[PDB]
């Protein structure tokens, strides 16, 4: 009887997945944040039923163990709030905390994993709250924008050397994802340096101004400061990029061009990356299971 | 009154050493209540033995004893079939039953034996109802046969047994759980410190969402007086105990993959595999049928 007192009590796709009620739980998904591809959900899927369930022995041992629940709340609140326990934003900080310590130490596949995994726990959450519902939705863009980051700068590292404009726009382009200003600046680090190495010296001079407004002490801002004062010399680019800092613009996280306010876009429901027009229909980039452009009624996390 | 106060009160416990001691100091007598029990305690102790091939219900123990390995119940059938049998012969009978999977008839085997509750084993049977019908997730079933039973009503050593009973009806309910169900569950497990009242204790903080509790018997039951020491009753335990670590995990966000397999090659007719093998199944066969 616990499970349709679930179900009775919220439609969730976090109460319809620890009900049972996969189906009525995708198809909810399907609706509300565009989700087409189900796999990468599977182990979340699996994670909330099994959270919320337990097993005492019987007597004898030789019977089946007996089944018992984990609910959300103790017997002090109200008969219409009797919901599974499913875990919550302590762990998805946990997991982007396991992502930024994998971004400081270099390992960004891993780190990508682990945003994606906050990603796909904000996806089935259950808060009570209007102000953890805002948090889960920051947090839910935080990880997309570290992805995005992360794979300009993965794809920027697979490039065959002659690919050297499209490298020094994807170093540039890395520098326009809202990481924290502390992780922002790996990516200008690498911008400005690439771009100096290329004598592109306006481009490393700004990368490296954009470096010391956050980190003003110590031997990586004293490299900064010699590397702009030597590109401030110079006053010249040898090779000219895509690229406006100034301008208001996206990266399509597909082809990782610049969308800016009159470029045809599309977006990604769940994690509101955007893309280019072309990339209408196929599925997004950050997080791999919902579909670009679709129509969808908006993420459900609040009982 | 009084005879069986210590043997069920050890039985019931998991205490079954010490059960099969409160049974020797019988040297040389038997009736069927003691013959079920010490039947029962040296299956639980893993040292089974035929104690009478006479008797109705010691044929009945053997063949039950058999089917838990040969998973057969045709002999115990066929020799149930038809004719007036006992609580304690309906009590094997329907937990061969319900191991089969076959729920619904084994709840309606005990409901057989749960007329008069002044004869010999009514109690155990109901107990077993209870479990029986809370295995089929028919909470309200469970719920309306204790109550009636009880209130249509106590011997000194049945009280623990209905308490039992009473209890696993609140474990399925989440009925206070953090008052008296936990309290019960904590004073057992303090009294009558075995695997099977620290598994009790477990269950009822994950219930109540306190990790750290909860992880503290796990640590506990790590340790050396339980895994080394009560290396007997740790086996018969062990599957329920991965189910449990598993959850415990699962609510702190850590991989449990390790643990399920573990659990899976221990024991995988576990109550938690049956639960696995269906959702992953399930979700399969969703991703199959929207592609």
């Amino acid at each position: 009887m616990e499970t349709a007192i679930w179900i009775k009590n919220s439609k969730l796709p976090a109460v319809l997945v620890a009900a049972g009620a996969f189906d009525a739980a995708v198809q909810a998904l399907s609706k509300q944040v565009g989700v087409v591809k189900l796999e990468p959900l599977k182990k979340y899927f699996t994670n909330i039923y099994e959270g919320c369930r337990t097993y005492i022995p019987s007597t004898p041992c030789e019977l089946p163990a007996q089944l018992g629940y984990v609910r959300a709340y103790d017997d002090t609140v109200s008969e219409d709030q009797i919901l599974p326990y499913v875990p919550g934003l302590d762990v998805v900080n946990e997991k982007m905390n396991e992502g930024y310590k994998n971004f400081k130490l270099n390992k960004p596949d891993i780190a990508i994993e682990c945003f994606r995994e906050a990603i796909y726990r904000i996806t089935l959450l259950m808060v009570d709250d209007a102000e953890d519902e805002k948090l889960a939705h920051k947090i839910l863009e935080t990880a997309r924008e570290y992805i995005l980051g992360l794979s300009i700068e993965l794809e920027r590292r697979s490039l065959k050397e002659g690919n050297t404009v499209r490298m020094l726009e994807l170093a540039a382009y890395f520098t326009k994802a809202k990481l924290s200003p502390i992780h922002r600046t790996n990516a200008l680090q690498v911008a400005m340096s690439q771009h100096f190495k290329h004598k592109n010296f306006l481009q490393a001079s700004y990368f490296a101004g954009e470096f010391l407004k956050i980190i003003s002490s110590g031997p990586r801002a004293e490299q900064a400061r010699k590397i702009k004062n030597k590109a401030d010399s110079m006053a010249s680019d040898a090779i000219p990029i895509d690229f406006d800092p100034y301008a208001k613009f996206d990266i399509c996280a597909a082809t990782y061009k610049p969308i800016y306010e009159d470029t045809p876009s599309v977006s990604d429901p769940l994690t509101g990356s955007k893309y280019v027009i072309t990339e209408k229909d196929k599925i997004d980039r950050i997080a791999m299971i919902s579909k670009i452009g679709a129509p969808a009624s908006g993420l459900r996390i609040r009982v | 009154p009084m005879d069986y106060f210590n043997i069920k009160q050890n039985y019931y416990t998991g205490n079954f050493v010490q059960c099969l001691q409160e049974i020797e100091k019988f040297s040389k007598v038997t009736d069927n209540t003691l013959l079920f029990y010490k039947a029962k305690t040296l299956l639980a102790l893993g040292q089974y033995q035929s104690q009478d091939p006479t008797s109705k219900l010691g044929k009945v123990l053997d063949l039950y004893v058999q089917f838990l390995d040969t998973k057969n119940i045709e002999e115990l059938e066929n020799l149930l079939k038809d004719k007036q049998n006992s609580p304690y012969e309906l009590y094997l009978l329907a937990t061969a039953q319900a191991i089969l999977g076959d729920l619904d008839k084994s709840l309606e085997t005990c409901v057989e034996g749960i007329d008069n509750d002044e004869a010999e084993g009514t109690t155990e049977l109901l107990l077993l109802a209870i479990e029986v019908a809370l295995l089929n997730n028919n909470v309200s079933t469970a719920s309306t046969i204790f109550d009636n039973y009880t209130n249509a009503i106590v011997s000194g050593d049945n009280e623990m047994i209905l308490n039992l009973a009473e209890s696993y009806i609140k474990f399925a309910t989440n009925k206070e759980t953090a008052t008296s169900n936990f309290y019960y569950y904590e004073e057992l497990s303090q009294t009558f410190p075995t695997w099977k009242t620290q598994l009790g204790l477990l269950n009822l903080h994950l219930q109540q969402r306190n990790i750290a509790e909860a992880q503290g018997i796990v640590e506990l039951l790590l340790s050396d007086y339980y895994s080394v020491e009560q290396k007997e009753n740790a086996v018969l335990y062990k599957p329920t105990f991965l189910a449990n670590q598993i959850t415990l995990a699962l609510m702190q966000g850590l991989d449990t993959e390790d643990l399920t397999n573990q659990l899976v090659k221990l024991d995988h007719e576990h109550a938690f595999i049956k639960h696995h093998q269906e959702i992953d199944a399930k979700f399969d066969e969703l991703v199959r049928k929207y592609d």
